[PDB]
């Protein structure tokens, strides 16, 4: 405990002492540009879409959202967002097989984990359907914490 | 779960509930069983249904 | 009193809880009577954000039980 | 926020002791220090727990589901 | 499941374990910090009577 | 007499949300009038129709203050007037 | 065995602070670099250096 | 069509696209997520 | 130094154009393509170059 | 030149690559043979967070202004100098028009979406001898109509014609060719809730009205020849149903329909209301 | 501080009006030689005349403030040594109860 260090009883930790919750809020929104390009909330698939994040996607529902009460790990696609693009626009590699849209998802922070608490869907002032996601996690007291 | 309490919160409290354990020796250590995640000779399964009425 | 003009154009009373969730701004409109003269009725001019719990907010003097109804901590 | 299970230091199961403790004040109007004597947490590793617990879950339930 | 307190405190068969020997400090295992006299200030243990003065 | 201590608190005033909105609103309203003059000038200039909807710009005020509160800007000329609420703990 | 010296003892109010270790520890071995300078990026969240 | 929950009504909504974003029996304007029917699993260790 | 510093050269006559790496294109989402100030300024100067060219 | 780079694992070369990108390690790896193909992958994330590209394009101009280290003789010197080069482009109309629609849609509280949607319409045509001018206002307001309709909402012509008076004759005539130009360069259903909005009623009216609105046209009754008139006729026989007094006096001052159209449309729809009992 | 509050500012007109009616000799007619021991009167740092019996005036004022006749946020200071009496009703002063 020297130099302002401490020594905390292990069992008290085991009995919930100084335990605490943590709530992160992920929010994302689809923005259309001139009502020509339509950002979309749906579950992307590693086949019909291009340039997708190497995290898993199965935790998504059909509409591209994670069901609440589902345990999640880092680098997991919380929100399935896609953006259509012109097939003959840039030809950035493999675009000559997909022609549909590219991944623009919002995965979970790779270093985070826990249970998705609740997911709500609503609109901004301008009717743009969007979603906030809240993640619950318990932070047990540990060696490095500052008291 | 529809409480005003977190799942693990409730789950953690459930852990700290003492149970009668006189014949604990009459059970087998969880890792010792070849069981499929549990067995009647390895563990006790408890359930709980509560509904505000 | 505070309200919001939604995407279609409908304008309905806005409650502070909804404001936070739907990324709205807890404001209210301003309206001025204008007198026009030619020499030899009510006019909208803009909105105004409202301090929460101010005299004009819906939460101005609501009941404790009512606050629970509106999901706003007393 | 609601009647923690056994006191961190000692470990005497203290969850059941809550309502009895609450029953004392609203009915017998005891002093807390005298109350626990009647209650039976004679040590003070627990005598803290009931004394300084906050029953936040009560105010939580005021929100209609 | 059959667990042992060394892993987690939930499997704790026991609570506070009082423990004492040499109630009169005749084994000199401890030096009593004091302002005027240890005896006037340090209360006797509950078991001091159970052993000879 | 001593040199006037200007760190004396009696010589200080505090400008809360009331006055801070006021002077900020004072200018915003001023710009509204000047614009209304411009439309009022051209219709007299060109004998055109006079529409108050055309005359008055609604999003002057509303999009004014919203940005004015979104960022601490009070115009440069001021910084850090507005901060996001710190809800770490109730005491905080 | 009895401690030769006595101890100051008793409850005291203690509070937990934000700076959990898990939100302060990171490492990097050839992660991404910036675009302008191609030196490594900053920020643990964005896998800084 | 997936289940959602009205913001106060706690009503089964089970709706799809091209539906009035609103609750049946009450014009509520926000929809929750109506948690999954596949079980969760925990360790209080 | 008449080999590296001729005061005539102190007055700009032909300004060089830095390659893209010096002034990289901030390409975001293939549509939100930001550009460094120097990109605009080079274009901005080029316009001020363009006008004075023809205007005289 | 052909100016193309495509990754290809030399050891495998089995196909257009079946590879992955370890963004955290900033590399790309042959998912089978595991060889790191290219390293030092560069981030493109934090670049745009600090930050009209849709319409004007590469036509460039940088908004400017005075500095702090500047005198009043430096302040209005720039404000006079900043306008002396605006001739170089003919987006000045646009920079006023795009400003003007920005004034237009916002003033009547249109959603920000319509701002660009109307912008999309004007920049789409911007030049045609079929327009050759054409009052300069239809290209604004009909663009909004093209914008707002494209913005998946719509307002009645009077709400825009009285908003911008272009005598409504050349306005619509040049408006139509915009659709043809739209097709060459390639709807009352949304009017429902807005109409009841200003009158402040509950939510179930519209679908009940929508059911009635659907039934009229399909069998017969083209009903209007410019059928905008019978949009209200869908509504009034629903307010005649319910006991809230909003008689054509109040609708006539709010929705602005002559009772010649209101009463005629109501009664001819009283003939077929027999098949119109939903609940 | 936990007791602190900030003055919202009021209209000073009643006081100045009231001041004239209690012997504040108007400044436009002030003749300093003719009243050498005058007490200068300020309102929000704006001189409005002089007086001759401030002690009568002062406690008369506070009573009104304590009567609620003058809004309690209005601060007023009698500075004996300077022959000066000051009054403040400005918005934004910092005041505490006592
Ligand atoms: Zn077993
Ligand atoms: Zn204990
Ligand atoms: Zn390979």
């Amino acid at each position: 405990n020297q130099e302002d260090s401490m020594i905390m009883n292990q069992s008290s930790i085991d009995r919930g002492l100084f335990r605490s919750l943590f709530f992160r809020s992920y929010m994302d929104q689809e923005k259309k540009y001139g009502m020509s390009i339509t950002e979309t909330f749906e579950k992307p698939q590693r086949t019909n879409t291009l340039r997708m994040k190497h995290g898993t996607y199965d935790k998504l529902d059909d509409d591209g959202l994670i069901a609440p009460g589902v345990r999640v790990s880092g680098e997991d696609v919380i929100i399935g967002k896609t953006t259509p693009i012109s097939p003959d626009e840039e030809e950035l590699g493999q675009r000559t097989a997909y022609h549909s849209k590219r991944d623009a998802s919002t995965p979970l922070r790779s270093t985070e984990n826990g249970i998705v608490d609740q997911v709500l869907v609503t609109t901004n002032q301008d009717g743009l359907k969007f979603v906030k996601v809240r993640v619950r996690t318990t932070k047990i007291p540990q060696i490095g914490d500052k008291f | 779960n529809t409480t005003v309490l977190a799942d693990e919160f409730i789950a953690h409290r459930l852990g700290l509930i003492p149970l009668q354990s006189m014949d604990i020796e009459q059970l087998e250590y969880s890792r010792d069983c070849f069981c499929e995640d549990h067995c009647d000779k390895c563990s006790v399964v408890l359930t709980l249904q509560a509904f505000g009425e | 009193k505070p309200m919001v003009n939604e995407s279609d154009g409908v304008t309905h009373a806005l409650y502070p809880q909804e404001a936070r969730l739907r990324n709205l701004t807890y404001s209210s409109g301003l309206f001025v009577d204008v007198k026009k003269r030619t020499y030899e009725g009510k006019v909208f001019i803009g909105r105004l954000p409202i301090m929460l719990r101010s005299k004009n907010c819906y939460l101005s003097e609501a009941t404790e039980s009512d606050l629970y109804k509106l999901k706003e901590c007393p | 926020m609601i009647v923690p299970v056994r006191c961190f230091s000692c470990g005497k199961v203290v969850g059941d002791k809550w309502e009895s403790y609450l029953n004392l004040l609203q009915e017998d109007e005891l002093d807390e220090g005298t109350a626990l004597s009647r209650l039976g947490l004679k040590r003070y590793c627990c005598r803290r727990m009931i004394l300084t617990h906050v029953d936040l879950i009560e105010k939580f339930l005021r929100y209609n589901p | 499941k059959k667990g042992i307190a060394k892993e987690h405190a939930k499997w704790g068969p026991a609570a506070a374990i009082e423990f004492e020997y040499d109630p009169w400090n005749k084994l000199k295992h401890t030096d009593y910090w004091y302002e005027q006299d240890s005896a006037k200030e340090w209360p006797q243990s509950k078991n001091c009577e159970y052993e000879d003065p | 007499k001593d040199q006037d201590d200007r760190d004396h608190f009696g010589k200080k005033r505090l400008d809360l949300a009331g006055p801070l909105l006021a002077q900020l609103f004072k200018t915003l309203f001023k710009k509204l009038t000047k614009d209304i003059f411009r439309y009022m000038q051209r219709t007299v200039e060109e004998a055109h129709d006079f529409n108050m909807k055309l005359a008055i710009n609604a999003k002057t005020i509303t999009s004014g203050l919203k940005y004015a509160l979104a960022t601490g800007n009070w115009g440069s000329s001021r910084a850090g007037v507005s901060q996001v609420l710190n809800r770490y703990t109730y005491s905080s | 065995k009895k401690l030769m010296a006595q101890i100051f003892f008793g409850p005291t109010y203690y509070q937990r602070l934000r700076h959990m270790v898990d939100d302060k520890i990171h490492a990097r071995a050839r992660g991404p670099m910036q675009v302008l300078t191609r030196q490594p990026v900053e920020g643990r969240s964005r896998d800084g250096g | 069509t997936l289940k959602y929950i009205c913001a106060e009504c706690s009503s089964k909504l089970s709706l799809s696209r091209t539906d009035a974003v609103r609750c049946k029996d009450c014009g509520h304007r926000i929809l929750l997520k109506a948690r999954t029917k596949r079980l969760v699993q925990f360790e209080a260790r | 130094n008449e080999v590296f510093s001729r005061p005539e050269w102190m007055i700009l006559t032909c300004l060089p154009v830095p390659p893209p790496p010096v002034r990289p294109s901030i390409s975001f989402n293939e549509s939100q393509r930001g550009e460094d100030d120097l990109t605009f300024k080079l274009a901005d100067i080029l316009k001020a170059n363009i006008s004075l060219e023809t205007l005289e | 030149p052909n100016l193309n780079i495509v990754l290809t694992c030399p050891e495998c070369k089995v196909y257009p690559p079946k590879i992955v990108e370890r963004f955290s390690e900033g590399d790309v790896v042959c998912a089978l043979c595991g060889l790191v193909l290219s390293d030092k992958l560069v981030d493109t994330r934090s670049e745009w967070r600090t930050f009209n590209p849709l319409l004007d394009g590469n036509n460039l101009s940088t908004r400017i202004g005075k500095g702090e280290t500047t005198d009043m003789r430096f302040t209005k010197e720039l404000n006079k100098a900043q306008g002396k080069n605006v001739m170089d482009k003919k987006d000045n109309e646009v920079q006023a028009a795009f400003a003007k629609i920005t004034m237009l849609c916002d003033a009547a509280e249109l959603p920000k979406i319509v701002k660009d949607c109307a912008k999309e319409a004007y920049k789409l045509c911007h030049d045609e001898k079929t327009l050759k001018g054409k009052s300069m206002e239809s290209i604004m307001a009909a663009s909004i109509l093209i914008g707002c309709r494209r913005a998946e909402v719509a307002r009645t012509f009077k709400e825009i014609q009285s908003l911008i008076h272009v005598k409504t004759k050349e306005f619509g005539k040049t408006l139509n060719i915009m659709k043809n130009i739209l097709r060459g360069k390639s709807q009352n259903l949304t009017y429902i809730p807005r109409f009841c909005s200003h009158l402040g009623l509950p939510m179930q009216v519209t679908t009940s009205a929508e059911y009635t609105a659907k039934k009229c046209k399909e069998i017969k009754e083209i009903a209007g020849k410019s059928p905008i008139t019978i949009a209200v006729v869908s509504i009034y026989l629903n307010i005649l149903l319910f006991q809230i007094p909003i008689t054509a006096a109040k609708v006539g001052q709010t929705l602005q329909v002559t009772e010649g159209t209101i009463k005629s449309g109501y009664k001819i729809l009283y003939e077929h209301r027999d098949k119109l009992v939903d609940p | 501080s936990l007791m602190s509050c900030i003055s919202v500012g009021t209209d000073p007109m009643p006081i100045i009006t009231f001041l004239s009616e209690w012997g504040m000799e108007p400044l436009e007619d002030y003749v300093p030689h003719q009243s050498p021991d005058a007490t200068r009167v300020f309102v929000n740092g704006v001189w409005h005349g002089v007086h001759r019996n401030p002690a009568r005036l002062m406690e008369t004022l506070r009573t009104l403030r304590r009567k609620g006749d003058i809004n309690p946020e209005v601060s007023m200071i009698r500075d004996i040594r300077e022959k000066e009496l000051k009054i403040f009703t400005d918005a934004g002063r910092v005041y505490r109860p006592l």
